């Protein structure tokens, strides 16, 4: 049941720091890690065990490991959270600052210093007994981050074949570095198709757009984006952190959301929130509306395969039934898959300071539709264009990728082939002829 | 303590005699195998003494745990009370009952020390003694205890048998040490020209020690199986540590 | 006496209110023991299960008087057997139960009929959670086993066997989890809310007890449960057949991974077996749909209908 | 079976270690530096026992049962001036022979054999001053040639002077040697006598010492005084079982019975958690460790005081002593976790041993994070690599015979051929020791008696 957080790259470190600060403010742990709750009442309804290890001092150390080739962000996180994280759970590869935004250098650093990461994860696993899997948070744009993520994914799939791996991949936005970042993105996507178990997609462009829409200042900060990532991760993990009757593990959530391992990419959405005023019917209507999704839809009517929503707040059944009927009327499901719609009422944290816009019930929703395939096609098309038009990727490589550039081109062609097979499987599942082999 | 003292006496005697061999052996090519066999028998005796000391330390640990629970909770009951205001009774069928009435949580409408006198102290000492006696490993020749499987003998009976076997081992080790000292005196007298009868006696005593060690290992494996099949977690941990 | 804490503790123990994690951990720790006790006879020693339960109770905080006094036992009858004995319905699995020895002066309020109702509700919730755990374990195996997620060598049987079994498991999930959510939302949650709101400035402890007994009676007489039991008795056997077929397929995949016609004949036998099982399950689901439509109960009913109707 | 132990400080490092150990014992038993016990003599109820280590002349003074022997009088005078009245001036041996004429083992052996009468007379006087005796504790300091020679002479005298006493030795090995050839020669000549006469021998490699001193301390610069303070703390922790008598281990003989399976295997490996009685001990309440974590740290190679080089290490006798408020359930959990992680020989069914001691009522109480400390002693064959470095140096330099003009003087052999033969015999005996160790590492060691009775 215990899940270990993995913060890869500076983006991973930032989102991990934000998530741990949010969880501390929720469960009353604070920045010092000590139990901010009185020692007179031990009855609690939350579950801090899978995320926090309680020591003899009643201090809750977060079960997270930071793997990054840039020790500056790790030192900054340590300075901001002195007394919160464990110095033994810090991994900087002892190689200095980062160098090179390619997947090759990241994977080479991972393969070189894999022994330290292996010993760290083995110690973290042996510290407890009940284990379920691992949690990664990274961005495929960063070369070192994608390389470290692929290395740890390979290590996990060839070491623990029984633990489930979930990751949160932040795709890059429409920018200029995508001419070289797309290589790392498609390599990490091939790794996800090969070995990963679950992935939650994020589009940086849509994230910045939603940030500018919800914020008063149009100058959106990467810290604000990381805070929104913290909020969406907290909203999706509230069901596990406060289990009451139905949902007590991510295994059931992934069973009811992911129908097959070939389709293990989920698009999140969450509304409303700040960083009574909206009824649950309006909240679920906004969730269905594309203006509240954390990923660029770019589709008039996507083919919904599996959806699952968690409502946080006091709700009544009539509005839930009305919104369910409206969703069954609007959302289209294939004629070969089930039209399942799952709703989970998540309890609020009484040890969490009151969020602005009090008494406003909110809702998160995870979907498996044709919105991620658009971003996949855009990324693969950009990669194909840059590869077939300019042979510049053979100038920045490390190790085996630098010993010969033909193997790099072969690996990239194989990545293009596997992502093409993935999008073909997706567009086939979109059609009714996908399940024709049994009917 | 007699077993432990005899083991320590044999150990110091063997250590001194081996030190004497190492001092005045010179070259002595014919004593190498004899010294190797002596070291092997010393290792066997060391394993025997380690098992005996482990059993004695386990018994003393249970005794001192009972003593600590008696001093901290019975001799010093009024100081740092256990706070367990709920008095429970366990039965053979796993049923739990509440003893007497359930007192409220100190809530009286209001708008010194609980020390034990002579008879209470005597009764609590008697109950401590009975709790010491009621241990399964100390319940010797009782009908309430269950014998070990595939053995037909109770656990204290098998322990007494093991004590007799290790005492016989100590005695035959003393005999072997006497034979070794005689061989040492013969080597000081002449240079490998006599003491053939003493060498034969040493070989026969070594064979007897090996057979006794095999029998003791079989008995210890049987006792380990009994401890594993009894079901008690303490016996399980003891068997795992002995194995 | 903290009657609010007492009711919270009893809802945590018997109703699973805010305590699903503990019972799920207990089930995951005693998966093999429970199934081996249900497959064996009464001669099977449950001393290991009793030791696990007592060590869990000891590790539990001593302040929870209800959890510290919770006792475990085995009944010689099954849950459908005791249901047919207590009601006007027709029926060696699920022989476990729990009980609380209500002391004085709490026994004059908490009688034994409410204790039996709590035991029945706890056994039903335990059956539901055990089936959900079996389904989750089957899904985890199917999604984490390389022998299952591996394909090639001109299979022509992947979409025929693995995809069919995955669709069947998805249907079983969209049925079981849906009905569990409907129950825990429109019965359990409503009764918990009423039991939490009734004692606001109370007037009669006898009236509170009467309200509790009326809520338990409504839970027991809810027409969704009475209509599901004759169908759940077959759904459980269907789930058992499904998981045993999954186990056989997992044991056979490592041998089928690469030459003879015997392997093709075994594959044909397996596919016809699982297709007949899927057809029988579909017919049983159609029969259950007809039964629930004939039954006069409706938001959660419509949700369950939309979840069980095939595309 | 409990007897008194007399301390033998030898060499500069040995004298420093002895002084640090006596200061630590005085701090623990509230004796202080002035020699006069800081506690009033009216409180005769003492849970500890200073009799095995402190001779009680007056009701408030406790003279340590120790003898210092060194050729350099400066360190002895400094120690005596620092500890005014604490040490016994009659137990200080210098022989007025001046400074050591080199770092050769032959010089130390000669300075021991010449003044053997004085040291033996002092030992006889110290033995007559007491009644119950068990054995001596010698500080060899094999890194120094004169100290190693003096220790070898003391051992060669005591072995045939008191054969009824068990002898323990502590050999401090350096990390990187300046004169590698001379230091390897001295260490091999000392290990010869250690295998010959010493009953127990504990090695202390300076590499792990410097590593721990750089890790747990804040100052990057390492000083020899607080470097030897670690060995002092180790010796105090291993002698705690006799100072504060526990219920299982209360005598050095009983301690060594479960650690020495045979007189040939008399080399141990120590390990200790981050200390708490050293200078910089403030950074200990931030770890938040339990007894299980303490056992894990003891079994970790980063806390061992010798170069581990663990390549599937074969264990023979593993023992641990835990001082503080220890929990039996946590001890059982740690044992269950370590029995599935420690490599055990298939021929021996002996498992690891656990002992629980008592904390001093006058020592500064530590917070609940590091209030409980632990010590581990393992009979590992990893010391054969530390000895293999020296024997490889011997094999690569002995082909020429360098530095032969230093070991020829002082000793009873003045010719080159006799010194060469002695060095060859010492190389042969250490090779036989390494062969016995690598054979005991296998299962055939016990099968040698099973194949033929
Ligand atoms: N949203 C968000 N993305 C970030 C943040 N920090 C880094 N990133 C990601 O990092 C990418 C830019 O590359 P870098 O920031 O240099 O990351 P990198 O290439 O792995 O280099 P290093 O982090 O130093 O290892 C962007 O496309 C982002 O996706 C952050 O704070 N917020
Ligand atoms: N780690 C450590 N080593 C020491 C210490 N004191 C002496 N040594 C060792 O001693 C060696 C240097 O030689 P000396 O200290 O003069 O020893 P010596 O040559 O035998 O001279 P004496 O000890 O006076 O007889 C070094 O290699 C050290 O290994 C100490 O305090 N700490």
């Amino acid at each position: 049941g215990e899940i270990i957080t993995l913060q890869a790259g500076q983006c991973g470190n930032h989102v991990g720091k934000f998530l741990w600060s949010q969880l501390a403010k929720e469960h009353a742990i604070g920045t010092d890690g000590l139990s901010q709750l009185p020692d007179s009442s031990t009855e609690r309804d939350d579950d801090t065990k899978p995320f926090f290890r309680e020591n003899s001092r009643n201090k809750f150390t977060p079960r997270a490991i930071m793997m990054d080739s840039e020790p500056s962000v790790i030192a900054d996180v340590e300075n901001t959270f002195r007394g919160f994280f464990d110095p033994r759970n810090t991994w900087v590869a002892s190689d200095g600052a980062s160098a090179g935004n390619s997947w090759a250098n990241g994977y080479d650093i991972g393969t070189r210093n894999q022994d330290d990461i292996l010993n760290k994860i083995d110690k973290e696993i042996d510290s407890t007994d009940n284990f379920e899997g691992f949690q990664l948070l990274h961005s495929v744009a960063g070369g070192t981050g994608s390389g470290l993520g692929s290395n740890l994914l390979e290590a996990l799939c060839d070491r623990y074949p029984k633990k489930i791996l979930t990751t949160y991949s932040v795709f890059p936005a429409r920018s200029s570095e995508v001419v070289v970042q797309s290589y790392n993105t498609i390599l990490a996507l091939r790794r996800l198709i090969e070995d990963s178990d679950a992935t939650v997609v994020f589009d940086n462009a849509s994230l910045l757009n939603i940030s500018g829409k919800v914020f008063r200042n149009p100058n959106i900060d990467l810290q604000h984006t990381n805070q929104l990532i913290s909020t969406i991760i907290s909203s999706v993990t509230n069901s596990i952190r406060f289990p009451s009757y139905m949902y007590s593990s991510m295994s059931s959530i992934y069973s009811t959301l992911i129908p097959s391992p070939e389709l293990h990419f989920l698009s999140p959405s969450f509304t409303p929130f700040t960083s009574k005023g909206h009824s649950s019917y309006d909240v679920m209507l906004d969730l269905l509306d594309p203006s509240n999704s954390l990923v660029s839809t770019a589709m008039n009517n996507p083919t919904y395969f599996n959806v699952y929503n968690t409502i946080i707040g006091n709700v009544e059944p009539r509005q839930i039934s009305r919104a369910m009927t409206k969703l069954q009327q609007r959302i289209k499901f294939p004629s070969w898959s089930s039209s399942a719609m799952h709703v989970n009422i998540g309890r609020r944290s009484p040890y969490l300071p009151l969020q602005p816009n009090e008494n406003e019930v909110s809702g998160m929703m995870l979907s498996n539709m044709s919105t991620v395939v658009n971003v996949f096609e855009n990324a693969c098309n950009t990669f194909d264009k840059v590869f077939a038009k300019g042979a510049f990727l053979n100038n920045y490589n490390v190790g085996d990728l630098f010993q010969s550039m033909q193997n790099v081109q072969d690996e990239f062609a194989e990545s293009r082939e596997v992502v093409q097979s993935l999008m073909e499987d997706y567009v086939a599942a979109e059609q009714d002829s996908y399940l024709d082999d049994v009917l | 303590k007699k077993n432990n003292y005899f083991y320590q006496k044999e150990m110091l005697k063997s250590n001194d005699i081996i030190r004497s061999f190492k001092k005045i052996r010179g070259y002595n090519p014919l004593i190498r195998d004899i010294i190797n066999k002596l070291s092997r028998i010393s290792i066997l005796r060391t394993q025997f003494q380690q098992f005996n000391s482990k059993m004695e330390s386990y018994y003393l640990n249970c005794i001192i745990e009972e003593n600590f629970k008696e001093m901290t909770r019975k001799l010093q009951r009024t100081e740092n009370k256990s706070q367990n205001q709920f008095d429970l009774i366990r039965l053979n069928n796993g049923t739990i009952e509440l003893n007497g009435i359930l007192t409220p949580k100190a809530e009286v409408l209001t708008k010194i020390e609980k020390t034990l006198n002579i008879d209470e102290l005597e009764s609590v000492h008697n109950t401590f003694l009975t709790n010491i006696l009621s241990h399964k490993l100390f319940a010797t020749n009782t009908s309430e205890i269950s014998v070990g499987d595939y053995s037909g003998q109770p656990y204290p009976t098998s322990l007494v048998l093991l004590l007799n076997s290790v005492y016989e081992f100590v005695k035959v080790y003393c005999n072997l040490n006497d034979i070794g000292y005689e061989i040492f005196i013969k080597m000081n007298l002449n240079d490998h020209e006599a003491s053939n009868g003493l060498l034969g006696k040493f070989n026969t005593n070594l064979k007897e020690i090996v057979s006794q060690y095999k029998n003791f290992k079989d008995r210890l494996y049987i006792f380990r199986a009994d401890l594993k099949n009894d079901g008690d977690e303490e016996l399980f941990l003891l068997s795992k540590s002995l194995r | 006496y903290d009657l609010i804490n007492v009711l919270k503790h009893l809802q945590q123990i018997f109703l699973g209110y805010q305590s699903g994690h503990n019972v799920l951990k207990f089930l995951t720790k005693n998966m093999g023991e429970l199934t081996k006790h249900y497959r064996n006879d009464n001669n099977a020693n449950y001393d290991k299960l009793l030791q696990n339960f007592e060590l869990e109770r000891q590790s539990e905080n001593p302040n929870n008087l209800m959890r510290q006094l919770l006792m475990i036992q085995f009944d010689t009858e099954t849950l459908p057997q005791v249901l047919s004995h207590y009601l006007q319905i027709y029926p060696a699995i699920y022989h476990l139960k729990f009980d609380i020895n209500i002391p004085y002066p709490l026994n004059i309020i908490i009688s034994r009929t409410c204790m039996i109702k709590y035991q029945i509700i706890l056994r039903y919730q335990l059956v539901l959670q055990y089936h959900s755990r079996l389904l989750d374990e089957t899904w985890m195996d199917l999604n984490k086993t390389p022998s299952w997620k591996y394909r090639g060598y001109s299979h022509t049987v992947k979409r025929r066997i693995v995809r069919a079994t995955r669709v069947l498991h998805a249907k079983m999930n969209h049925f079981i989890k849906t009905i569990m959510e409907y129950f825990n939302q429109n019965v359990i949650d409503k009764e918990v809310y009423s039991l939490e709101k009734c004692y606001r400035n109370p007037t009669l402890a006898v009236a509170i007890q009467n309200e509790l007994e009326g809520g338990l009676t409504n839970i027991m007489t809810n027409r969704c449960l009475s209509d599901l039991i004759p169908l759940q008795l077959q759904i459980f056997d269907i789930v058992y057949k499904f998981c045993k077929f999954i186990k056989s397929m997992r044991a056979k995949l490592c041998q089928l991974d690469p030459q003879e016609d015997a392997a093709l004949e075994l594959i044909q036998k397996l596919i016809e077996y699982i297709s007949n099982a899927s057809s029988i399950f579909r017919k049983c689901l159609i029969n259950f749909t007809q039964e629930l439509s004939t039954e006069k109960f409706a938001a959660g009913i419509e949700r369950v209908l939309y979840s069980i109707v095939p595309p």
